[PDB]
RNA sequence: UUCAUCUAGACAGCCGGACGGUGGCCAUGGAAGUCGGAAUCCGCUAAGGAGUGUGUAACAACUCACCGGCCGAAUGAACUA
């Protein structure tokens, strides 16, 4: 359409029946962004694009989908076939309901071809092939005819597996098929295409050959067999010079022999064969030689615009027709309630659900239009609208809010349409909003409306790099552009380590390159610089305090005696997920520890406090026998152990699964003379003597990873783990599909160019996700400096300032 | 060594003045697993011995002064034959002998004895195993869960080794047009050396 | 009715895991809990000892078969206190079964052996006994072999 | 120089077999001859290692030790200078 005009597009829009939000997913460099280009030829990140398209009463009625009236609007996605966006198809399939899978004729079905279709297969979505660069397979590889056949089967065998292996038990049908008229080939950069149907209706026209079973007949195994006149079912040797199938005697024959003709140029047959093919001629157009007039002919003689069209039309199911068999899968509540069935019924006049899903941008740095595709009713310009939140929980007061809409928009290749109202089963942006929506959600009118899916996806942020401006004064800058592109683009995770430093994540190395590009030059506007992420730490004991640690104050009146004990990882599992909480009752809470956890009901009973950060999972516990003022230093030894327990003696990163036990204290009877300052650097002290001689160790996070690679990358998944120090936990297989899913424990220190490891020995077809998990104590000591634990401590020793060697048990330690 | 020779030699003698009839056994394209199988069978009917043809005729040679009527059976060992001894009536041996048989699979590099054939018939085969029909270039469709053969398709034509794309399919279809057991050369019987017919 | 045929081997008397069961049988139709009691319930007696479970799938039917496997019967007849993967890890085996438990161990495995006697059979069950180290009538099943080769174990041929 | 094989058929070459108990015991997340430790058994045996290598996640599947078919008179190994 040349800009046909708003009205008459908002009218198109108020058709809910002739309109298809498709999206195009194939391999990277498969020749999408050139098929969906030459259909927004004659139409005059994930834009969707409009196309008119006009079509005849016999293939209306050749249509078995709910339909009224004859012209059609296509709303087309061009979704990033990149194994590091597979978010951004992601959304896009959540968004629409046709899937055109484009398939390279040459590189066959790639890992991202059977990524992109196993996710279309996860939603449900009924996907129709398109086989693409067959000029690449006629001018590179000389297929005659019969290998260019046999390519189409291998490319249709294997695209049919793919879908018969992960169809759920609801289509089963969804099978595609060049027979059924499924399946399109063609050139998107020449701009050419045909159906076997488009064939087989070609024919009729000038052999009066019946069309409804022909186009069955025009692929597999089917021989016209001239001479004869009989289209027999076998090879059955022709009596010798065995003869060709339908398919390459009709439909390949005229395109390899104009290929043939005007690529040998031969000028004095062109216009013959021209002419027999009904093509039409400009005037200079009658001078173009070969490698362009091929190209113009077939794109007159077989348009993409129109083979590719007409499939959309036929067997990509429009919204009316399509929500119905999704609606059960989009929305996690019961089938048995209204907004659960409204989706169904696709009525613009009920409650509505509109379903912001992409922030785009605006041109201008900070509105961001709102992208998302209406389910239910209809929207207005200037409607009361109720935000959801993607963990809102419904009964309470949650992530909803209570704002309205400013306009709606429809987007279109880069321009805004200022629009009023669009009915359900349409895609446009939402002017007004999503400063209050995080990253995605739905927008209700009903009170009731349990929101709709989350939009999973099969990629997450392993890749982990930090961030730091320059200029620290430019610092507001640099967080507001890594606020401003986590919502934009939907993967990216941003945050605070442990460490204090901004970790950028991403889906890979290509994604997060990207991202660290878009916050050094476009969003955030200040040249930062990117690290490897520091890992941080615990220090813990794995002894038990050899000798007594003895600590004297500075006025040497007051002494204290302590050990150190290895707390078990499961009481500190209790500790931090609150099953034994600092705010609870002794004699109550040790009941705990004695019962299920093994300690003595009396140390239990004896705990001082905890830390650090006065709720951590370190434990000190009165070990002393009669002490006349015991109880007037408590409040200076918990402030030394949570000074202790923060800024540990190894490197100063908190402790962990550490039990501190004061056996003896000694403490001046005149109070002025055991007060704050007499007695926390002595308990501190005591302390540090204690970690550094129960065995110093430190412990690292760990993260769990699951992996979901096939049999043939399991290897590379192995070799990765125990190259890269990994424990292999347990391999499954999900049911009747060959996608295996290993589950791993992978040390954070060597998870730093994991994924791309993992990607180079599995061929991309590994698929991690990664979490942190827990804290595994790292066996070789952080003290010595060349020992595996030695190294990581020096390092943080110098990254920090401090010295080199660590302060050995003699200082800390008052020898008496 | 020699002991070992003498002791062939000596159970060679057990067997030829112990048994009235024996049978001479080709066992080309024999495995083991069809040989333990035979011995079973014909245990207690029959017994069975092999060795190196050379060792049999020398062994033969010299014990003919005393049995000179072995010198008939003399010039049958050649090639890949063994004897089985029996006690009991020729035909129930043959038969049973002639009757073990195996459905050899198609290993890589063994001439095709005819013409391979693969059919259109629903293999009831895993999807996943499509990679085989695809390397052989036999058209196939997924229907109920199942490989499915479209088009009868001639894997490998008679005489042309098996290739190994072609061995995988077929022991993957468990097509195996390689039948093989024992055969009968000649049967001695009494001091008289006759065909099997 | 169509006789599939698959085999496992499930540790004896120990829960068979469905990421071990669900990959075979799964397939065709049947609860990977299901057969992972058969598993269990064949292998009663069999525990700690893991063992081959023929499993025929007559239309989507478990019928969990343990196939006798000759280790799994030696140590099943070892009897030794269970074997508890959780308390040590390596568990040696020394069972002292008698020539007379081994010859019935021959007698159930005959039917699918090659051994022309039952002697024969019985030294391939002390071969196996051998491999596994244990100690079998106060001597070792090499020993044994010896005296049958020697003609000193008189065989009870039934 | 020394030790071996050899017309009871040697070496090389081509071809056939290379099994069963048995997924031997232990472990391993998985380990079936083949990432490891230990044990080096028995039957069928002409012959086959509880395994020489390739291979699988484990399988599988090839391959070799070992024995046979063909040929027919010599041949192999470790050393010395
Ligand atoms: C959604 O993604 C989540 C998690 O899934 C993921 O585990 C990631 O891991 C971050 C780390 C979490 C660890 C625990 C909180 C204790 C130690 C932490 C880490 C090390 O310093 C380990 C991983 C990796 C990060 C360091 C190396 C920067 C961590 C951090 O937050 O500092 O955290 C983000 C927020
Ligand atoms: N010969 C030929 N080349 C093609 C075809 N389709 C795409 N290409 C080439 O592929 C290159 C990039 O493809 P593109 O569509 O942009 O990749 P996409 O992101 O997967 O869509 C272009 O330079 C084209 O020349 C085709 O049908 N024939
Ligand atoms: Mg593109
Ligand atoms: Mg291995």
């Amino acid at each position: 359409m040349v800009a046909f005009t708003v009205d008459q597009m908002r009218s198109l829009m108020d058709k809910v029946t002739n309109v298809r939000n498709m999206s195009v997913i194939a391999h990277v460099d498969h020749g999408k962004s050139t098929l969906t280009d030459s259909l927004v030829q004659r139409a005059g990140k994930s834009t969707a694009i409009s196309l008119y398209s006009e079509m005849s009463d016999e293939d209306v009625k050749e249509i078995k989908q709910k339909t009224d009236g004859n012209s059609f609007l296509i709303n087309l996605i061009d979704s990033p076939g990149h194994v590091d966006f597979s978010s951004e198809v992601t959304a896009a399939l959540r968004v629409t309901d046709g899937a055109l899978v484009v398939v390279d004729t040459i590189e066959g079905v790639c890992v991202q071809t059977e990524t992109v279709l196993r996710q279309a297969l996860g939603e449900r979505i009924k996907p129709v092939v398109v086989i693409n660069k067959v000029d690449r397979a006629l001018l590179e590889l000389q297929v005659s005819k019969e290998d260019l056949y046999q390519t189409f089967a291998r490319t249709v065998e294997s695209v049919n597996v793919i879908v018969s292996t992960y169809a759920d038990e609801v289509l089963g049908d969804v099978q595609v098929y060049p027979a059924r008229g499924t399946v399109a080939f063609g050139s998107g950069l020449h701009g050419w295409a045909f159906t076997i149907r488009q064939f087989a209706t070609r024919y009729a026209k000038k052999f009066g050959v019946d069309k409804a079973k022909m186009m069955d007949r025009l692929w597999g195994d089917s021989f016209f067999n001239p001479k004869t006149k009989k289209w027999t079912n076998k090879d059955t040797d022709a009596e010798g010079k065995p003869l060709e199938r339908a398919f390459n005697m009709f439909i390949l024959d005229p395109i390899f022999r104009l290929f043939t003709a005007i690529m040998n140029f031969k000028k004095d047959e062109i216009p013959v064969l021209l002419e027999k093919l009904e093509i039409v001629l400009k005037g200079d157009e009658k001078d173009l030689e070969g490698k362009a007039l091929l190209k113009v002919v077939m794109r007159k003689f077989l348009p993409a615009a129109d083979a590719l069209l007409e499939m959309i039309v036929l067997h990509l199911p429009s919204p009316v027709t399509a929500q119905a068999y999704r609606a059960e899968q989009l929305y996690e509540g019961p089938a048995d309630d209204a907004n659960c069935i409204a989706i169904k019924n696709c009525d613009p006049k009920a409650d509505l659900m509109l379903y912001v899903s992409k922030m785009v941008p605006t041109s201008d740095k900070g509105r961001f239009y709102a992208f998302g595709r209406v389910f239910a009713g209809t929207v207005k310009s200037g409607q009361k609208v109720r935000i959801q939140g993607p963990n809102y929980v419904p009964g309470k007061k949650d992530d909803l809010f209570i704002k309205a809409i400013q306009r709606v928009v429809l987007m279109m290749g880069r321009f805004v349409e200022p629009i009023d109202d669009c009915p359900a089963g349409n895609i446009i942006g939402l002017v007004g909003i999503d400063q209050f929506l995080l990253k995605t959600g739905t927008l209700t009118t009903s009170e009731t409306a349990h929101n709709m899916k989350v939009m999973k996806f099969s990629v997450s942020p392993v890749v982990q790099v930090a961030v730091e401006v320059k200029n620290a004064n430019d610092l507001p800058k640099l967080v507001e552009g890594l606020k401003r592109l986590s919502k934009s683009d939907p993967c990216v995770l941003t945050y605070m380590s442990e460490s204090g430093e901004h970790i950028v994540a991403g889906t890979g190395e290509l994604h997060l390159e990207i991202c660290l590009q878009d916050l050094e030059h476009d969003h955030a506007g200040v040249p930062l610089k990117i690290s490897p992420p520091v890992v941080a730490y615990r220090e813990t004991v794995e002894s038990e305090s050899s000798q007594t640690a003895l600590s004297k104050s500075p006025n040497k009146h007051n002494r204290i005696y302590l050990k150190a004990e290895p707390i078990d990882e499961e009481v500190s599992l209790a500790i931090e997920n609150g099953i034994i909480n600092p705010r609870d009752d002794f004699k109550a809470r040790a009941r705990i520890m004695a019962d299920d956890y093994g300690w003595d009901v009396t140390d239990a009973r004896k705990i001082w406090c905890f830390g650090p950060d006065g709720n951590g999972p370190n434990l000190v516990i009165d070990q002393t026998k009669a002490v006349q003022y015991l109880h007037e230093i408590k409040d200076s030894v918990v402030a030394a152990f949570q000074w202790a327990t923060k800024e540990g003696p190894i490197f100063g990163e908190e402790m962990r699964s550490v039990r501190v036990n004061i056996l003896d204290v000694t403490l001046h009877a005149d109070a002025i003379h055991r007060g704050g300052g007499q007695i926390i650097p002595t308990m501190r002290r005591a302390t540090y003597a204690g970690f550094l001689l129960a065995d110093p160790k430190i412990q690292e996070p760990v993260f769990l990873v699951e992996i979901q690679c096939p049999e043939q990358a399991v290897g590379g998944i192995y070799s990765v783990l125990n190259k890269k120090r990994g424990q292999v936990v347990s391999e499954e297989q999900r049911p009747g599909t060959p996608l295996f899913t290993v589950k791993a424990y992978l040390p954070v220190n060597e998870s730093f160019g994991f994924t791309g490891e993992l990607r180079q020995a599995t061929g991309g077809q590994a698929f991690p996700q990664m979490v942190f998990d827990h804290w595994s104590t790292l066996g070789s000591d952080p003290l010595d400096p060349t020992s595996k634990a030695g190294e990581i401590v020096l390092a943080a020793r110098k990254r920090h300032g401090m010295k080199e060697e660590v302060p050995g048990w003699q200082e800390y330690y008052d020898k008496l | 060594i020699r002991e070992k020779k003498a002791e062939y030699f000596a159970k060679l003698r057990e067997y030829l003045e112990e048994y009235k009839s024996l049978f001479v056994v080709g066992v080309d394209n024999v495995s083991s697993q069809q040989m333990h199988e035979v011995r079973k069978e014909l245990r207690g009917r029959a017994v069975v011995l092999m060795g190196k043809n050379t060792m049999v005729r020398r062994a033969i040679r010299g014990f003919l002064s005393d049995l000179p009527d072995f010198e008939k059976l003399l010039p049958f060992v050649k090639g890949n034959v063994g004897f089985v001894f029996t006690n009991e009536p020729l035909t129930e041996i043959k038969n049973v002998i002639v009757s073990n048989r195996v459905a050899a699979p198609a290993r890589a590099g063994a001439v095709a004895p005819e013409d391979i054939w693969v059919r259109a018939v629903n293999t009831g085969m895993e999807p996943g195993k499509t990679s085989f029909f695809q390397a052989l270039g036999v058209p196939t469709k997924i229907a109920r869960g199942t490989i499915e053969i479209v088009s009868d398709v001639k894997v490998v034509d008679a005489g042309n080794k098996v290739g190994q794309s072609e061995a995988s399919l077929l022991n993957l279809l468990n097509i195996s047009p390689f039948t093989f057991g024992l055969t009968v050369v000649q049967v001695y019987d009494n001091g008289q050396v006759f065909p099997s017919s | 009715n169509e006789v599939k045929y698959l085999y496992l081997r499930a540790v004896g008397g120990e829960v068979g895991a469905s990421a071990a069961l669900a990959p075979k049988i799964g397939p065709l139709g049947l609860s990977p809990k299901k057969v992972g009691e058969d598993i269990a319930k064949a292998t009663k007696e069999f525990k700690g000892i893991k063992v081959t479970v023929q499993l025929k799938i007559q239309n989507r039917q478990a019928a969990a078969s343990v196939v006798p496997s000759a280790s799994s019967l030696v140590i099943t007849a070892l009897k030794e206190p269970p074997r508890d993967r959780k308390k040590d890890k390596n568990v040696k085996h020394s069972g002292n079964i008698q020539l007379d438990e081994i010859i019935e161990i021959a007698r159930q495995m005959r039917d699918k052996s090659f051994g022309r006697t039952l002697a024969s059979v019985t030294k391939e069950i002390l071969g196996t006994a051998q491999s596994v180290g244990c100690r079998v009538d106060f001597k070792n099943p090499h020993d044994i072999i010896e005296g049958i080769n020697a003609g000193e174990i008189e065989i009870p041929e039934n």
